[PDB]
RNA sequence: GUUUGACCUCAAAUCAGGUAGGAGUACCCGCUGAACUUAAGCAUAUCAAUAAGCGGAGGAAAAGAAACCAACCGGGAUUGCCUUAGUAACGGCGAGUGAAGCGGCAAAAGCUCAAAUUUGAAAUCUGGUACCUUCGGUGCCCGAGUUGUAAUUUGGAGAGGGCAACUUUGGGGCCGUUCCUUGUCUAUGUUCCUUGGAACAGGACGUCAUAGAGGGUGAGAAUCCCGUGUGGCGAGGAGUGCG
RNA sequence: AUAUUGGCGAGAGACCGAUAGCGAACAAGUACAGUGAUGGAAAGAUGAAAAGAACUUUGAAAAGAGAGUGAAAAAGUACGU
RNA sequence: AUGGUGAA
RNA sequence: CGUGGAGGUCAGUGACGAAGCCUAGACCGUAAGGUCGGGUCGAACGGCCUCUAGUGCAGAUCUUGGUGGUAGUAGCA
RNA sequence: AAACUUUCAACAACGGAUCUCUUGGUUCUCGCAUCGAUGAAGAACGCAGCGAAAUGCGAUACGUAAUGUGAAUUGCAGAAUUCCGUGAAUCAUCGAAUCUUUGAACGCACAUUGCGCCCCUUGGUAUUCCAGGGGGCAUGCCUGUUUGAGCGUCAUU
């Protein structure tokens, strides 16, 4: 239940806020959960997603298939996983737009600020 | 913005056809001078149909299926409390199948109790037609000893041939799959192994998908490498289900809608 | 509206202000003893009755000591200039305690102050000194 | 045609206003100590109501000064007069009781 | 690709002037070479590099003017705080808090006391 | 002295420092002011101390500390609400017009000049300039100002002194609280089966709840993601409210 | 304390749901008309993802035919029902 | 009627 | 009797197809209308006890949008 | 009989009703005070690798610097980035910048992209002149400041 007077439970305001969100807010909105192995190691449930990290697809037609994220399409609220590709009729390859809630991270890409992000959220690298 | 979108893509579609075919008129003109240049196009550029892109013993012959040794007697029955169209359908099977007896099925004699009678009376196969409503829908061929049993679904029947008393010649198409040639095996067995050549009657069983079409025709030979044929007999479409393996106890294939998802395979 | 239509359309953004929670939960600011003994879950009038102190001195329209002792606890707990002192030294050594002579004097008592003024200041002088 | 839709809104407005005045004027009782006054006109003279301010006379008889009275939160009126004797007695008793209740904090 | 701001802050007046001449000429060269190319990336980076150099140069003039007008009354209008018009009028903190001499005595003699009412 | 020097007045300058215009306009303050329409034609009553026009402000404005209301065992700045009341009163008594004091409440806060001499000392202020801890302080110079700038007084009086063996006493930093802006962390199934392209659906089995508001995710998701709920850790500012 | 159809920023509704609701949910005070003051509309929805129909073939073009993608084109940028 | 725009 | 929304209830119905749309289909109600089968569809909806209203159309030289007969006619100088 | 006309049915057309949706509107409530001669509101000319409106911006031109976030942008093409860091981004924040021609519009002017003046000036010996760069020159009124003028008044052995 809503207790605060600051937050709004309006549908119209909430849908607008989401669809007209900037790239920085869309980084947080495109968060993926970690697999049970990484959750056991790092002691953290979910993180925002980036490029050079591996992933396993849980839900959809491409069920159980895995790979490494090529590009976070923040405009379309999507990731494009390499080797998870729909072959066009002309022989060309087009990547499927997956959503990061349906994905699960298997192997993170640890940078300096990424290490700091884990340490902030109560982690142990 | 539909009003913007409508004009932009209508013009683009208009632009593309001009460009597509001006390329092709130049293609036509270069092909007039050199026939060889056309040949290379046909090699690289492929039509890529579904058939092209499909996603990929002797003791049996006698033991499960009827051979050319006896006349096979086929116990044609109907599902309980059926109406005019089922017997109208039985009259079309009364001609095509070799030695049919029609049995009016009067409530009870569950299934094994039937098998006891057709052991004593010594039948080879059982065939049963069923009705949900006024249309015919399902057809079930069973072999009486051992029990290899095939279920089928009919979605087409339309009725100018009027055939003779001469016995028709068999023809089958596209049974590469082993499950396909076990159904091809059924229709090799269940239909007559007599073919009297004269009378010129042909029964087909074409299967280019998982759908099997059976038709009858009249073939006329002219010596100029061509044959003519007129439509005769019942129009028909079948679907295989089950393969119950025992009399009705076991399964081997049983169609689900979990297929159709592949768009290919074809069993 | 004309101007509001542009502000929703622009990529400047709006000066978004979330200040509705702060309009209710106001912190007390003017007394530390109260700052410790003030239940914010309670209202204004309920907090006063909990303390002991009166919230209203008039008969209110409509219907309806742990801390106060600590206020009584905090209730339990000037010299003269250099010239003034040195000037009073001159008067005392000259006359002694003759205030009539002291105020009829011209040279030392320049500002013609009364007997009561001079003697009062001498009493304060006799406290800090001899 | 005005409609008072904000009856509920403005009560919450006024309550929060009192809440702020309570937060800023922490130990003090929001309002000043007003006198007790006999109402005018034959119709209402039986009624005794809250007056505006005391008087220099009522303040002087209580045992405090006019300028000091305002700093301790006693409303003082200067145009009101002390014609009645019973009103004068009631107000003096009201102030003396108030002076026994007050606890004026030191300036250190 | 392109210049960095912090690198240009250490440079002199003449060095940044020299860098500006280099970048203005280089950009003028690529505009001539624009007709030869269907696509040219460097034209964007150089434009922004000129802009960055000009910002550092202009900063150095303004900080120098502020140094020569170090804490003296009535420095130029282009260096004063913008705020708004009404706030450039309207009494200052000192001017508003400026109280008459009588009221200061009355504040000392009788200040608004702090009190509670019960026990 | 047929020079020269005080002032007063009128000038001047691309000098120094300022400031006024215009936009917006719902509310407010002024100024100006119709007609259709109502009583029977229309001079008042009546549309209307309206609309348009004009001028001027602000976060509110305006109003306001009585040359007030009352007739009482008196009230006591102003503003607003309830009521007084559709009452008094006016109106070819007709279209009708339409208050106010009292009472209940909301909110409450009062004061500054001009007025008789600082005359034992213009005690005052502007500006320039030099420094300083710069919404300013100080030194120095300049001007204003006696045709009166400061202190003291405003009827509630007040001042001059005398007597109390009377009583009280400024201001500046520092770290906190507080207020504003902003960042960050904080629970629990993607467990099986069915159906579908897809599960967020049905069924089975569990967890969290100060979180089952809301939104997203390939269909109705507390438990997938963001939030929500309760808390915590900060950063940058404001500030005289106090510790 | 009071007023407030403007501005700035929120929180809401037994409101309207594309001939309604502001004139305007969209290249809207736009297109356009008037010498000018001014007057001033129409127009939302493919799918989950363009996977927007490759490639063969009919025609200078305009459109078709085979063939394919998709759960469905019995959803085709003339696009939900 | 008010206020404005145009005008052999 | 019906329509939009509200409270309550039916642990109501519903991708195994809600709503809508048709239908030489069937049943009920004197009727307003209600219910069901078939076909088309693709996501919400209904009965019951109450509440509420911008609630029911054949007309207004009605408003808006669409489409005919006139007509391949007058006409294109 | 066919054709023709009409009626019904089926399948196509035409049209956009119905249903469902909704980054929109309307109304109510709450809080706050924030435009302009430091040049606003408004108009015009432009600016992106490829753009119509919209949005942003002013020759530093869909931006520059600063601070935070931490690795995209994406309609298409093409560059990038050392990605264990001064750092991708049509990101957020926003305090420093630039800020064309105008507009209360402000050098003089009428509707002249003309008509100039002064200061500072780098270059073409620049002593002549020539060119470039940069800041000013509107009106009214206040406080001054200053060179004056005035038989306006008085003083003057």
């Amino acid at each position: 239940a809503k207790q605060s007077l600051d937050v709004s439970s309006d549908r119209r305001k909430a849908r607008k806020a989401y669809f007209t969100a900037p790239s920085s807010q869309r980084r947080v909105l495109l968060s993926a959960p970690l697999s049970k192995e990484l959750r056991a190691q790092y002691g953290i449930k979910a993180l925002p997603i980036r490029r050079d990290d591996e992933v396993l697809v849980v839900r959809g037609s491409k069920k159980g298939q895995e790979g490494k994220i090529s590009s976070v399409y923040r405009l379309k609220f999507a990731v494009q996983v390499d080797k998870v590709t729909k072959e066009k009729v002309n022989g060309a390859s087009v990547p499927i737009n997956l959503h990061p809630s349906k994905l699960v991270i298997t192997k993170l890409h640890l940078d300096k600020d990424r290490k700091a992000l884990i340490q902030r959220k109560g982690g142990k690298l | 913005n539909k009003l913007k979108r409508q004009e932009i893509f209508a013009d683009i579609k208009h632009e593309k056809n001009k460009e597509r075919h001006t390329m092709r008129r130049k293609r036509a003109k270069e092909e007039r001078e050199n026939p060889e240049l056309r040949e290379q196009r046909l090699k690289e550029n492929v039509t890529q149909t579904i058939e092209n892109t499909r996603v990929y013993e002797d003791d049996l012959m006698r033991y499960f299926n009827s051979n050319s040794n006896e006349p096979p007697k086929i116990f044609l029955t109907t599902n309980v409390n059926a109406k005019k169209s089922a017997y109208e359908f039985a009259n079309i099977l009364i001609e095509i199948l070799p030695n049919v007896t029609f049995v009016k099925r009067k409530f009870g004699y569950k299934l094994k109790e039937i098998s006891d009678i057709c052991i004593k009376r010594n039948f080879t196969d059982i065939v049963i037609i069923n009705e949900d409503k006024k249309k015919v829908t399902g057809l079930t061929f069973i072999h009486l000893p051992e029990g290899p049993t095939f279920y089928f679904k009919l979605s087409s029947f339309v009725e100018h041939g009027r055939p003779t008393s001469h016995i028709p010649e068999l023809i089958l198409n596209n049974f590469q799959t082993r499950l396909g040639q076990t159904v091809g095996r059924l229709f090799q067995s269940i239909l007559p192994q007599n073919p009297d050549i004269e009378g010129r009657q042909v029964i087909t069983l074409h299967n280019q998908r998982d759908y099997i079409f059976f038709r009858r025709h009249r073939y006329v030979f002219k010596d100029n490498e061509r044959v003519g044929l007129q439509e005769l007999g019942p129009q028909f479409t079948l679907k295989l289900k089950r393969l119950q393996r025992g009399i009705k106890e076991e399964t081997e294939w049983e169609h689900k809608p979990e297929m159709d998802k592949e768009k290919k395979k074809f069993y | 509206s004309v101007r509001k239509r542009k502000m929703n359309r622009s990529s400047v953004g709006k000066a978004t202000r979330r200040n509705k929670d702060k309009q209710r939960k106001i912190n007390i600011q003017s007394n530390p003893i109260i700052a410790a003994n003030w239940d914010y879950s309670l209202t204004m009038a309920q907090n006063y009755k909990k303390l002991g102190l009166r919230a209203k001195l008039q008969t209110p329209a409509g219907g309806k000591e742990t801390e106060v002792v600590k206020k009584l606890e905090e209730l339990a707990s000037r010299s003269q200039s250099e010239r003034e002192e040195e000037w009073l030294e001159k008067l005392y050594k000259k006359h002694g305690d003759d205030y009539k002579k002291m105020f009829f004097d011209k040279k030392l008592n320049i500002y013609q102050q009364s007997e009561g003024d001079l003697k009062r200041r001498l009493l304060r002088w006799k406290k800090r000194n001899g | 045609v005005k409609v008072h839709f904000d009856q509920a809104g403005k009560k919450v407005s006024r309550r929060n206003a009192r809440a702020t005045r309570a937060a800023k004027i922490a130990p003090r009782p929001l309002d000043l100590l007003r006198p007790v006054v006999r109402a005018p006109t034959v119709k209402y003279n039986r009624k005794v109501r809250a007056g505006r301010g005391f008087t220099l006379a009522e303040v002087k008889a209580a045992g405090l000064t006019a300028a000091y009275a305002r700093t301790i939160g006693i409303a003082v009126d200067h145009r009101r007069q002390n014609r009645n004797q019973e009103i004068f007695d009631a107000n003096v008793q009201r102030l003396k009781e108030y002076q026994s209740k007050i606890i004026v904090f030191p300036r250190n | 690709a392109g210049v960095k701001a912090y690198e240009l802050r250490t440079k002199s007046k003449e060095q940044l002037a020299s860098q500006l001449v280099d970048l203005k000429k280089e950009l003028a060269e690529l505009k001539v070479q624009k007709l030869s190319r269907p696509s040219l990336p460097k034209i964007k980076t150089v434009r922004k590099s000129i802009a960055c150099v000009l910002t550092v140069i202009n900063e150095q003039q303004r900080e120098a003017v502020r140094q020569l007008y170090k804490g003296k009354k009535y420095q130029p209008k282009d260096l004063r705080a913008k705020k708004t018009r009404a706030l450039r009028r309207a009494l200052t903190k000192f001017e508003a808090s400026q109280v008459t001499e009588k009221q200061r005595k009355k504040q000392i003699a009788f200040p608004q006391r702090k009190y509670a009412i019960k026990a």
